[PDB]
């Protein structure tokens, strides 16, 4: 089998994990005190979902998760709340003086001071693996821990578990709210990162906060909201690693697929049906299918039309039949004018996982029998990325704020060799829409 | 966590009494220290400002003056019981002599005060850094309050440094050496505070007299506007959300360039969220004689209080730098931070205080140079400045480094 | 076009790893024969992503020349390349990766699994009968489901019984494309199994015989 | 109670002449930039 170590840095990423770790819960019947009743060995279980859950000789069923922050606070919630005794006391780990939205005290001054502790545990994880095939990393792009903290330790991931594929869930920075540094902790975190990451999956907040308004109307969405709407995202995309089935693509066919390319492992995800429980009929494969390619249900701000699709990748859930896919497929290239590069290869990767998706109860989506999650790797993302790179420009220009990492073990010098980066992945998406 | 608050002299204490008062209302807590509030906001962030033991809640509150008749008037005070007796230290001769502060009876004091500062930073889990409250135109507030900045900055260099300074008005005091004094703490403020909170008592004389249409305004009124602007600046620090929700992160948030670090204090009212957003960035309701108008914006911080729709706040928001953004740094985007906390300050149902880092700031600088400059010019008074121990090119070093800041905010205010 | 091929052979020695991984790709794309050899050093680069592109283009283009490098090429430290590689030794076709695909099958990668077992189908070799038999014991349905498929299309009767026990798996799939291959293989071996499905046997696997026996007659 | 001085720099000589007549009855500081050395 193959087993995957999630790890949760900074405040976003554990919110997130929280909403994640409560979701797989519920889709493979785990309670709270980690008890499967469902399971059949009690020393594992059906080894298949075993990817995510290590398996206790009492029957406790682990997720294989860390949780890393440089505060207490949220962690904290973590240790007493519904799920104090689903995870052990040490995969939850914190710091006492968070990094204060500052890349350098997360990866140098403050950070340093928790990485050991981080690998030690990751190490005894690894340890309880058969087969680890990789992480899965949750983090905010704009808070110094999520920048700062991730980027330390996918460095230190990369010595003794480099040959393991890395792919991260990252929260791309918007202002309505944003610290005015994130931009800076944003170029930072990218540049680092890059060279130790086999694919990044952006979710924009402000896509997220737009959705939860015009599809939940929800008039103040709050964080809850949010990541409720980003697990179902992540639950999609990981059930083919969780979920035994014929049609469930493994996730070195699909990372393969997607992200052939080396630094342009960017794509962008689109999630469809998001309707409100308040609410209904039944949404066709052909349905949802046309609307994963309308720009309201994107992840992040941006527009494929403007770009060149590298690959595309299909990821379905509940009641689909392969043949109806392939009838929504065949109508959509009918209809819609999905340009893809002059070199890669044409072509969707399909992927159906027979579990239909799991709702929180409470949660403002509707149950739907039927869900899917497309992956396109377009070049339009540069959009994104250039929103981000010009507000860092605007700062850096007369050097703002800069004082406060070069004072926390940081040299300046590496917000130009930051930028300079950013400036070639600019030009290698313009480079690939020839 | 643990924020360490210390008062010093006339000023000081009475402004940081008044404080004590204000949040001590807001959290439940009675002048015995027992909390009779009836919600759990309140006690959400009570540890920021308060130790506990149990059934007893004491500020976390450094009292100073080397005047013991100062000490008296806060104990005889309603809130002059919470404070652990242990926690004042007061000498015996004050003099508004910033030498005498810095070097001759103030230093001669600074290690029991550091003892007391010592003592309670063991007491915390997490010390976010220091808050103090102190006056620039006298000599124990301005002197010895600068001398505990600088000593406490080295024997704690990795916390923030945050002060509420009066800075001084011949319109409301008498003192002719008060722009020596002021220009004297200003130099050590800008080597050695993050964040500076600039009180100026021009302001406050101004808004009772012509605002508030007090005919006999006294330093009690003006300090009813102190209280109510030092309540809402930390509001953002006492009860929960994410906004500057600690020192380390407004002042990453607030302060672009190291120096660049005294803010422009406003208050609204002196009562819809269209008006209270737009009387936070009048000049009549600043608690800084500035006019915001003539000069740009680095960052600010707004906190609304009160029951009202953060959707409308949002709006509101959006639209007051819409309408402005010529007022605004170009260069520095999505500068404007809100916060909205639901319980409102006493006596009123909504409120907005404004936090702004304004170039703007250079003429309250401005104003206390030319006093400044005007004096040492005639060398007046200088004798019982280097009388007790002091400099002659201290004076000129404090003239270079305020006229460097006002340069520094005019470099910024006509940038790109 | 001669000059477009020419100048993706020249980027396959850029100093960017970009650079090499889209010159692969664009190469197996075209499908010119004069990059064959330049494309089988590619399979040599220090980076995983180029030489898993580079692996997918000679599977492509199909060139035996790179059947021995393919092979090497099956024991790479990354699964996105011995993917890319087994892929394209299934599509070149060569039954000299028969014996590497087979160890192959052993893989801790599914993808590599899925992979090396319908490779193995698409050479046909009878070799690759025993492998595939233990293939269908294995722990993920989407294997189950290509050595089904691929046992099938090899056609041998060893693969009869082992086929017929497929017939009760847990997944849906894999019973249906065990019951086509049971078709694709035929034969008396297969009838004479299926006669006694038609009386015995209960579920899927009775009525996959009772089918079988009504469209296959005199 | 506030006791107002201001009527501009005219108090100032108003003051340095009100000293001269109490007369006829008869360490190392801080340097520039010396807080930016915090940001190295
Ligand atoms: N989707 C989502 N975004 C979040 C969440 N929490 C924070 N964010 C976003 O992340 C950014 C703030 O960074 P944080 O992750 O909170 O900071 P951190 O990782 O804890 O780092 P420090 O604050 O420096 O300790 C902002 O853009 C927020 O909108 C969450 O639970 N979900
Ligand atoms: N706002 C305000 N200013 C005051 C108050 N008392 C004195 N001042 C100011 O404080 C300065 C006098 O110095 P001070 O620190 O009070 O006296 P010291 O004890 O000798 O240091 C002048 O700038 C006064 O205008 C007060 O209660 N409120
Ligand atoms: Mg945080």
């Amino acid at each position: 089998m193959r087993e995957c170590i999630s790890i949760h840095v900074g405040q976003a990423g554990v919110q997130i994990g929280n909403a994640c770790w409560e979701l797989y819960c519920l889709e493979h019947g785990i309670q709270p005190d980690g008890q499967m009743p469902s399971d059949k060995t009690i020393g594992g279980g059906d080894d298949s979902f075993n990817t995510f859950f290590s398996e206790t000789g009492a029957g406790k069923h682990v997720p294989r998760a860390v949780f890393v922050d440089l505060e207490p606070t949220v962690i904290d919630e973590v240790r007493t709340g519904t799920y104090r005794q689903l995870f052990h006391p040490e995969q939850l780990i914190t710091g006492k003086e968070d990094a204060a939205n500052n890349y350098a005290r997360g990866h140098y001054t403050i950070g340093k001071e928790i990485i050991d502790l981080v690998l030690d545990r990751i190490r005894k994880l690894a340890d309880q693996c058969t087969g680890l095939q990789g992480f899965l990393v949750f983090h905010s792009f704009g808070g110094g821990t999520g920048s700062g903290f991730t980027s330390l330790l996918m460095e230190r991931l990369s010595v003794d578990y480099g040959k393991k594929s890395k792919l991260e869930f990252s929260i791309y920075p918007a202002p309505q709210s944003t610290a005015v540094v994130e931009p800076y902790n944003s170029i930072l975190t990218t540049h680092t990162t890059l060279e130790h990451s086999d694919c990044a999956f952006m979710v924009d907040n402000e896509a997220i906060y737009d959705i939860c308004r015009r599809n939940l109307d929800i008039e103040r969405p709050t964080y809850t909201n949010l990541n409720r709407l980003i697990s179902q995202i992540v639950s999609s995309i990981t059930a083919s690693l969780r979920f035994d089935g014929a049609l469930n693509v493994d996730l070195t066919e699909f990372q393969t697929n997607l992200v052939p390319y080396p630094r342009i492992h960017f794509p962008l995800a689109t999630y469809a049906p998001v309707i409100s429980a308040e609410k209904h009929e039944q949404l066709s494969v052909a349905e949802i299918t046309n609307a994963c390619f309308e720009p309201a249900n994107q992840m992040v701000k941006c527009d494929p039309r403007h770009g060149k699709y590298m690959a595309c990748c299909l990821l379905y859930r509940g009641d689909v039949v392969p043949k109806d896919v392939n009838a929504a497929i065949a109508t959509i290239k009918t209809k819609r004018s999905i340009q893809f590069v002059d070199w890669c290869p044409t072509g969707f990767k399909v992927g159906i996982n027979y579990q239909p998706p799991t709702v929180v109860p409470g949660g403002d989506l509707a149950k739907v029998q039927r869900a899917v999650c497309m992956l396109s790797n377009t070049t339009a993302i540069a959009e994104a990325w250039a929103r981000l790179d010009h507000k860092f420009d605007l700062m850096y220009a007369k050097r703002a704020f800069v004082h406060w990492y070069v004072g926390e073990g940081m040299e300046e010098g590496e917000f130009s060799e930051a930028r300079e980066d950013m400036a070639a992945l600019e030009k290698d998406y313009e480079e690939v829409g020839v | 966590r643990e924020i360490v608050h210390i008062q010093a002299g006339q000023c000081g204490n009475q402004i940081g009494a008044k404080f004590w008062e204000v949040i001590s209302d807001e959290h439940g807590i009675d002048p015995t220290g027992s909390y009779h509030g009836d919600s759990d906001l309140q006690l959400e962030r009570i540890n920021v400002y308060y130790n506990e033991t149990g059934n007893k809640y004491v500020p976390r509150a450094i009292l100073v003056d080397l005047e013991p008749g100062t000490m008296d008037s806060v104990r005889s005070g309603p809130f002059g019981q919470i404070f652990r007796p242990d926690n004042f230290v007061f000498g015996q001769s004050g003099g508004n002599n910033w030498a005498k502060g810095h070097y001759t009876e103030g230093a001669e004091l600074v290690d029991s005060v550091l003892d007391v500062v010592r003592k309670e930073s063991e007491s915390c889990d997490c010390l976010q850094g220091f808050q103090l409250t102190h006056s620039l135109g006298g000599g124990t507030g301005s002197g010895m309050g600068t001398l505990l900045i600088s000593k406490i900055r080295e024997e704690y260099p990795d916390r923030i440094m945050n002060t509420f300074s009066v800075m001084p008005s011949p319109k409301v005091s008498d003192t002719v050496v008060e722009p020596y004094n002021a220009t004297l703490s200003v130099h050590q403020l800008v080597e050695n505070t993050d964040e500076t909170y600039c009180i100026d008592n021009e302001a406050l004389y101004d808004i009772c007299f012509r605002t508030l249409k007090l005919t006999t305004p006294t330093y009690g009124d003006l300090n009813h506007l102190v209280s109510a602007t030092m309540s809402g600046v930390t509001t953002c620090l006492r009860f929960p959300g994410q906004l500057n929700a600690d020192l380390r992160k407004l002042a990453v948030n607030m302060v672009p360039f190291p120096r660049l670090h005294f803010f422009m204090p406003g208050f609204a009212p002196l009562l819809t969220v269209p008006e209270l957003t737009q009387q936070m960035f009048d000049s009549k309701n600043m608690m800084a004689a500035c006019d915001p108008r003539h000069g740009r914006y680095l960052t600010v911080a707004a906190i609304f209080r009160g029951r009202m729709s953060m959707k409308e706040v949002d709006e509101q928001m959006l639209n007051v730098q819409n309408k402005n953004s010529s007022y605004f740094v170009e260069w520095i985007p999505n500068n404007v931070k809100t916060a909205v906390c639901d319980i409102p300050p006493r006596g009123l149902k909504m409120s907005a205080t404004f936090i702004g880092n304004s170039t703007a700031i250079q003429e309250l600088f401005k104003r206390i140079s030319e006093q400044f400059t005007a004096m040492f010019r005639r060398k007046a008074f200088l004798h019982w400045y280097t009388g007790e121990g002091m400099d002659e090119m201290e004076f000129t070093e404090a003239e270079s480094n305020m006229n460097d800041l006002v340069s520094e905010y005019q470099q910024y205010q006509d940038a790109t | 076009d001669p000059e477009k091929v020419e100048m993706y052979i020249k980027n396959l020695q850029d100093d960017s790893t970009l650079v090499r991984s889209i010159a692969a790709a664009a190469l197996g794309k075209i499908g010119d024969e004069r990059a064959v050899e330049p494309l089988i050093k590619a399979l040599k680069d220090e980076d995983s992503r180029v030489r898993a592109q580079a692996a997918g283009a000679l599977g492509q283009i199909g060139d035996e020349r790179a059947v021995e490098p393919l092979i090497k090429a099956l024991k790479d430290e990354d699964p996105s390349v011995r993917y890319r590689a087994a892929e394209a030794l299934g599509k070149i076709g060569d039954e000299r990766a028969v014996e590497p695909l087979i160890k192959a099958l052993k893989d801790e990668d599914t993808t590599v699994r899925r992979i090396a077992a319908t490779a193995l189908g698409k050479i046909g070799d009878e070799r690759a009968v025993e492998p595939l038999i233990k293939a269908l014991k294995d722990e993920d349905a989407a294997v189950r489901l290509t050595a089904a498929r691929a046992l099938g299309e090899i056609g041998d009767e060893r693969a009869v019984e082992p086929l017929i026990k497929a017939l009760k798996d847990e997944d849906a799939y894999v019973r249906r494309a065990a019951a086509q291959a049971l078709g694709k293989i035929g034969g008396e071996r297969v009838r004479a199994a299926m006669e006694k499905l038609a009386e015995t046997g209960t579920g899927f696997a009775r009525k996959v015989a009772v089918n079988y026996l009504e469209t296959h007659k005199s | 109670p506030i006791k107002a001085a201001i009527t501009f720099e005219d108090y100032l000589e108003e003051q340095i002449q009100l000293e001269e007549q109490e007369l006829k009855q008869k360490q190392p500081f801080l340097k520039r930039g010396e807080g930016l050395a915090r940001f190295t």
